RNA sequence: CAGGUUGUACUUCUUAGAGGGACUAUUGUGCAAUAAGCCAAUGGAAGUUUAAGGCAAUAACAGGUCUGUGAUGCCCCUAGACGUGCUCGGCCGCACGCGCGUUACAAUGACUGGCGCAAAAAGUAUUUCCUGUCCUGGGAAGGUACGGGUAAUCUUAUUAAUACCAGUCGUGUUAGGGAUAGUUCUUUGGAAUUGUGGAUCUUGAACGAGGAAUUUCUAGUAAGUGCAAGUCAUCAGCUUGCGUUGAUUAU
RNA sequence: GAUUAAUAGGGACAGUUGGGGGCAUUAGUAUUUAAUAGUCAGAGGUGAAAUUCUUGGAUUUAUUAAGGACUAACUAAUGCGAAAGCAUUUGCCAAAGAUGUUUUCAUUAAUCAAGAACGAAAGUUAGGGGAUCAAAGACGAUCAGAUACCGUCGUAGUCUUAACUAUAAACUAUACCGACUCGGGAUCGGCUGGAAUAAAUGUCCAGUCGGCACCGUAUGAGAAAUCAAAGUCUUUGGGUUCUGGGGGAAGUAUGGUACGCAAGUCUGAAACUUAAAGGAAUUGACGGAACAGCACACCAGAAGUGGAACCUGCGGCUUAAUUUGACUCAACAC
């Protein structure tokens, strides 16, 4: 019972390909296995962005607080636990572009 | 920790600090811990004013191999 | 303010038959993708499916019941019987373990007076069943003196107890609390001893609000408070119901 | 007197294309360490913690330096390589496909016992190197026990020269050359026209050859899962190597003028025993997985039982007998 097609990695065309140290537990897995999801969020809870903003020296800010860049890469064990990823039906499976 | 470094300052005569940002990094994770938020805001809580602020977290072009296992912690 | 009478009288109260009544009604630039529906305010006796119940598909669970059955298969006992009786015990026997529960640890209390507040149930194959007057006894209780009722007629449309009003008692194993005991008296029963119940003096223990745990519960509801019915000759700390006083907190 | 010139194959050539290879170069933060400055009492680590480190000043901050690795992000259902595998700059060296050819050769081809070139990791031999991690080991913790999962350390290893070793789920678990059978966009590399502009190593459009794939669909296949091959199979034959014949025994025994220093690799049995082992899929049941309902389950509360005396059931224990049924809700004031 060959469960996935894909057999979860992107992989096609080569014999190799780079192993990643996962974001949670620091395992190795496949660059192409890996869920990665890369994360653009604000260092700040929105009330405490409210403290701050009234506090900053040079008013020429225009959001002028950084976001914060994370590439993130779970291991499968890691994203699944995590929530990151979770388990759905067999015709679901294989949906592709899911998001809003 | 915020309103004791403030304090501190206060008698310095500092109003104004540059915010420089690290988690632990490198190989590490670059998540900031819980405290990294808190203490941002507890410092202009305080009534310190907040010049620029950067993230610093150590950034590998490439690592050293980490410290778990090959199979990273279990449990 | 109370009785007694009364009528081609009357229906508010009381029976209880017919028929109404509620359909979530009306309103809502309330939420609903404007659909089912939910929500609120108003009206309304009633808007939690009005409230509380009765009934309970398909399938199970070798759940319980040969001790409810003159429903039984099979097995067993069959005359000093495992048949049908009689007499005395026993099931209530106590080092202890575990469940339902009644009563308390008090002042929002206990006790002494006073006080025309219920509901629902029962009831005589004639003296036997509810029992009303009356009388005796200090009392539980006894007479039998006069009586009613097979009951909407008589017990009774009362007789309940919390509650209320006075007064005592004064935060202490105290009258809180009464377990346990010893005399007496009464009642049901041939039979009360291994106290059936009830009465009088005594006697007065634990308990100073409860470890780990854990039950039930959303409105006339919880909780307190008595009353009936089943059992029953006698025996309610049980059950099944009935009202009274009435919440805290969530929809 | 020399057949064509295979949408056969070899060769030439032309602009490309690639994270293919080998040498040199070269960067980049990062870990670790050191130096020089600072400042102070805690750093670490965990579910909590403890081993550790710390006033001889750690962690922390700034600037440099040393030393081994490693190439993030861009990074993809994209590329190359025979596979293993391959990702920093530049230069050099040889190599390659596809495309483009009104170039040349002219069957030179397909597959393949012998025999050969490669071949992750781990491991072995002789030197180097040693920053990170890190088998073994030393410790902390956890636990009934942990010689485990977790933590602090740490050797071999990890990297490198020369050599061995030949093995993986070395996986599309799918042999290679060749035909033929559906549809659709997109993608990487050539080419051919066309169009727009700010006129190009860039766009767009339409062709086409070759790649990696994907999405529909089959009145094709299959036990099914599924498969555009896993189709053109009882309507059974295009060419060629390899492998299997119930399950265990067992990749064991044994033999190898087969290999290896060794580990081991390759070759490889039978006796004996056994009725199934096995493949996909369905429905249940279950889950120390994900989601969603509902109930006084919780929410917010109340009255409390559990503590006391007594009453009344169970069980024990005595008994001549203490008749008996009924033990989680779903026995036990029944
Ligand atoms: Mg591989
Ligand atoms: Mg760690
Ligand atoms: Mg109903
Ligand atoms: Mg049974
Ligand atoms: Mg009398
Ligand atoms: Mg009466
Ligand atoms: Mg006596
Ligand atoms: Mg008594
Ligand atoms: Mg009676
Ligand atoms: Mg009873
Ligand atoms: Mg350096
Ligand atoms: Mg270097
Ligand atoms: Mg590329
Ligand atoms: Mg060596
Ligand atoms: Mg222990
Ligand atoms: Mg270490
Ligand atoms: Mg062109
Ligand atoms: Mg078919
Ligand atoms: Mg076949
Ligand atoms: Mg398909
Ligand atoms: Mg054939
Ligand atoms: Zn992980």
């Amino acid at each position: 019972p060959v469960k996935r097609r894909n057999a979860g990695r992107s992989q096609k065309n080569r014999g190799h390909t780079r192993t990643v140290p996962c974001t949670n537990c620091g395992r190795q897995v496949a660059k192409d296995k890996a869920v990665k999801r890369y994360t653009v969020r604000d260092m700040v809870d929105p009330s405490s962005k409210r403290d701050i903003q009234q506090k900053l020296a040079f008013e020429n800010e225009k959001q002028g607080i950084p976001k914060l860049y994370v590439k993130l890469q779970y291991c499968i064990s890691c994203a699944i636990h995590s929530r990151v990823v979770r388990v759905r039906c067999a015709e679901d499976r294989r949906i592709r572009r899911p998001p809003i | 920790a915020a309103i004791d470094v403030v304090n501190r300052c206060k008698e310095l005569k500092i109003n104004a600090l540059h915010i420089k940002l690290r988690a632990k990094g490198g190989v590490e994770t670059k998540q900031p811990g819980p405290g990294a938020q808190s203490a941002l805001r507890a410092l202009a809580r305080s009534g310190m004013k907040i010049g620029r602020i950067e993230d610093v977290t150590p950034i590998p072009t490439d690592s050293t191999r980490r410290e778990g296992g090959r199979r990273g912690r279990r449990l």
